[PDB]
């Protein structure tokens, strides 16, 4: 990404994202990372007797907080998550009226602070995450990541495509990708850096598609 | 050279930055589907076993590189040293099967019995992981069972792996990890 | 010198189930011709597409009209396992594959005499929630109502609609609900229609799949 | 045609590895199978 | 393919030796691999 | 020198130079001084009855540190050197196996502080630099120079030709070359700046020719 | 080429059965023995 004027003490790299009715502006973006592929395998299996339909509506942006980065924590500190987690709106409603569904994830973590502070995040999406050993926090970078720090950017963005052992899940009961964050500089404050970090997310599901309407009572 | 190192964008130099010259390499040997071509010893407990991949010792090579993977697909190669007939039974077939004899049963011919398997889970491919731990009855290449089994390995053909997952060696005491190497006999 | 071979182990032991075909030792054997002999069946699928068998109830194969009104005819687990499936040659024929994939149709004779008619609904009901016991609640799923008439029969196809792609015929212990879901089959309303049957039997479907030979049984 | 896979054939004669058969003069639940109705009977709307 | 290297084929059929993978619709780190940036981003002197 | 992205609150006006197999890179150029000419004289000269020889490997940088930038020394105050001064390795070796010599040089000066510092230095080197008088300072622009000024450099480049009456010198008793820093402007250190300023030098002898091989105990 | 005589080429392959040298770029005493004076250096009489 980049942006004019000519060159400036601010921030440039400008980029908007949008998915559905939202968008998302970012004068400081670093770029997008791309997952594991640019295009989901097949959406019409055998395993759906192609009775599965694509909802446009649920493929918008969802906000959902993450957590405060303080001084305090230091190395390998990490807050994960199992996306769709609890979801609301559109997106959730299918979850409710649908035996089986898939989609990828387009995520945008947001850690805005301010360009005195020192540190280090780093952001990554995990498949079949089961709980890592603390040796194996620095071998993280295996994954769909990206950095943010201070200096450089405040947004992180990655984009990433549905996996698993199956063509369609029952989210109900696995969810393939895991979006964590992790220390791994602590943060520096210094003179007039923010004194904490508060890391949110803007996630939106990505070509969503659902097949075996369930019954319903209301 | 100088990058944005946030990108997360791959970033690779070589000796010619400074005047040297990059030479050629032959990574047959670091190749997916060669490493894992091989027979790995699975500790079998009773004299009937299901054939599952995960249980290969987590440090040996074939499993520790099979784990540095979170997705895949094979087919299987079986070397059993077992006593009276052998009997096979693919995945998702009800237990008692096992005694059938008009299922793939092989006769003794010592020492090993060495058969060719077809993946035959019901998945597009098999998982390392999984979040949703403990992983599900249907990931493994069916079950096994003779009157005794006394030794079991597996080998891994046609592999493919998806998504790399880490894979760690020994945490050093000092400064580096020496040992003993193959060496002459001193004389 | 002569060839030079390398027996190897591991190979040649008997084996009930492999590919090659011993020698032989009586020969220049002549069979009485066959010639178009009627009746012969080439797959067994073919036979199960075409001849369906009949669902059971209860030691019977129809369903009875309770009463007029929004009654719950039958509900059934989606298994070739299920009690209802049982004198099923559907089912026979299934034991003997671990694995399965396909459409399964399911017809419904109305039996009744010329003065009583009914409407009835069929769905399929994906697993996920607790199959509804009354059509409203059922109308949200892949449903078909219909009427009587000059036409004794209706088919129906039942989705194979799994994550995986292919599933097991065979019940295991741990599975406390029909992994695939039921099918529930109502009646929305009838006139003169009490005690009338209906019954039903079920057929293989065009793309509908048995895999994966197995021999568990007694002996 | 069978559970059969040797991709070389017979080292015997096929007059010695089976019987012979003889002529006098595809088959039935496959034709029959095929020959099922599929289409609605009625008149669709929508 | 992997560790396998007979150089005639083998006795049995492809269909019996393995299981047959069917098709729905050269990969990925592979590719991502060959994508990395390798020059300078400066402005080189002598 | 220039960089892209955008424009940014940090530097750019990259540039990375190379002798030998050593390299330096800086996010902060101003460009390279060029010395009194581009190219130099003749290497090979008649006073060296063809004897000569050049070598690629003296050709390397090698660092030497120059002084402590402190707000209490102010205008005028000169940290001054005669290159080769004590050389080791390579370069090193030349001067103590043969007779006579030339190399002209590269020098980069690295004075890191921050950009909150203000003041400013003044780097250049000299031909036969002999005392300069207090008035003097004053026309020290005459030499090949270059600013460091906090607000816009961290390091001043200069590239400078061999010099002397003699094709060929004895840098055992004559060299032609000193290099020279002056603060102009006192080192500010406001509210952020850095307490003192460190400054180091990155050289290179610059083709470097060498004739009349001595003798050896060695 | 050493002591090794069959006619019929090996089942596997040689990638397998031997190590593959690499180059990077007929000898010597063989070269030597046959640069050898063999003649008389004199005058021969008779």
């Amino acid at each position: 990404d980049k942006k004019t004027e000519e060159t400036t003490l601010l921030e440039d790299r400008i980029l908007t994202t949008r998915n559905g009715h939202t968008t998302s502006t970012t004068q400081s973006s670093v770029g997008v990372t791309f997952g594991y592929a640019t295009a989901e395998d097949s959406t019409s299996g055998p395993n759906t007797s192609a009775l599965e339909t694509r909802v446009h509506q649920a493929e918008r942006f969802f906000k959902m907080a993450l957590f405060d980065w303080v001084p305090s924590q230091n190395f390998g500190h990490m807050h994960k998550v199992v996306l769709p987690h609890e979801p609301k709106g559109v997106y959730g409603g299918l979850v409710k009226s649908y035996a089986y569904m898939r989609n990828g994830w387009d995520v945008e973590v947001t850690a805005v602070g301010n360009q005195f502070n020192g540190g280090c995040l780093l952001v990554a999406l995990v498949p079949e995450m089961g709980d890592i050993s603390d040796r194996e926090k620095y071998q993280l970078t295996l994954y769909p990541h990206q950095f943010i720090n201070p200096r450089t950017n405040m947004t992180a963005h990655i984009t990433v495509p549905y996996v698993g052992v199956n063509r369609y899940d029952q989210y109900k009961q696995h969810r393939p990708w895991t979006l964590v964050v992790m220390v791994v500089a602590p943060l520096t404050t210094n003179t007039a850096g923010a004194q904490q970090i508060k890391v949110y997310a803007n996630i939106a599901p990505t070509n969503v598609h659902v097949a075996g309407e369930l019954p319903s009572k209301e | 050279t100088t990058t944005t190192g946030e990108s997360a964008d791959p970033v690779t130099t070589t000796v010619e930055n400074y005047g040297g010259e990059t030479q050629v390499q032959r990574r047959h040997h670091t190749d997916v589907a060669f490493v894992l071509d091989r027979f790995v010893k699975v500790t079998v407990s009773d004299n009937q076993h299901t054939l599952d991949v995960m249980q290969a010792h987590k440090d040996n090579i074939v499993g520790a590189l099979l784990r540095a993977a979170t997705y895949y697909f094979s087919d299987l190669e079986i070397a059993v040293t077992h006593t009276g007939k052998l009997t096979w039974v693919p995945n998702g077939a009800p237990v008692s099967a096992l005694n059938n004899t008009t299922n793939p049963t092989a006769y003794h011919k010592g020492p090993v019995t060495r058969l060719a398997l077809p993946y035959t889970a019901p998945h597009r491919v098999l998982a390392t992981a999984y979040t949703g731990a403990h992983l599900p009855t249907s990931f493994n290449f069916g079950a096994v069972k003779a009157e005794t089994i006394t030794e079991l390995l597996v080998r891994m053909k046609r592999a493919e792996l998806y998504c790399p997952r880490p894979i760690l060696p020994i945490q050093p005491t000092g400064d580096r990890h020496k040992q003993p190497l193959v060496a002459p006999a001193k004389q | 010198g002569i060839f030079p071979v390398a027996c190897s182990d591991g190979y040649g032991n008997m084996v009930t189930t492999d590919p090659k075909t011993a020698d032989p030792a009586y020969g220049k054997v002549y069979n009485p011709p066959r010639t178009a002999l009627p009746g012969r069946f080439t797959n067994y699928l073919d036979v199960a597409e075409a001849c369906p068998t009949f669902l059971m109830f209860e030691n019977v194969p129809y369903v009875s009209t309770r009463t007029d009104g929004q009654r719950l005819l039958a509900k059934f687990d989606v298994s070739l396992a299920a009690k209802h499936m049982s004198n099923t040659y559907l089912a026979g024929l299934a034991q003997y594959y671990t694995q399965y994939t396909g459409t399964i149709n399911l017809h419904f004779m109305f039996t009744g005499p010329t003065d009583a008619k009914a409407r009835y609904m069929v769905a399929y009901v994906p697993p996920g929630m607790d199959a509804p016991d009354n059509p409203e609640e059922a109308a949200h799923c892949i449903h078909a109502e219909w009427d009587t008439g000059l036409n004794s029969k209706f088919t129906f196809s039942i989705p194979y609609i799994s994550a995986a792609d292919y599933t097991y015929t065979a019940s295991h212990e741990a599975e406390t609900t029909c992994v695939q879901g039921w099918v529930c089959v109502y009646q929305i309303t009838h006139g003169k229609a009490d005690a009338d049957a209906l019954v039903v039997s079920a057929s293989a479907g065009k793309d509908f799949e048995l895999r994966l030979p197995v021999d568990a049984r007694q002996q | 045609s069978g559970n059969t896979g040797s991709i070389i054939n017979n080292y015997y004669m096929q007059q010695y590895q089976n019987s012979m058969d003889t002529q006098l003069g595809n088959d039935w639940f496959s034709k029959l199978a095929s020959s099922a109705f599929s289409g609605l009977f009625g008149a669709l709307l929508a």
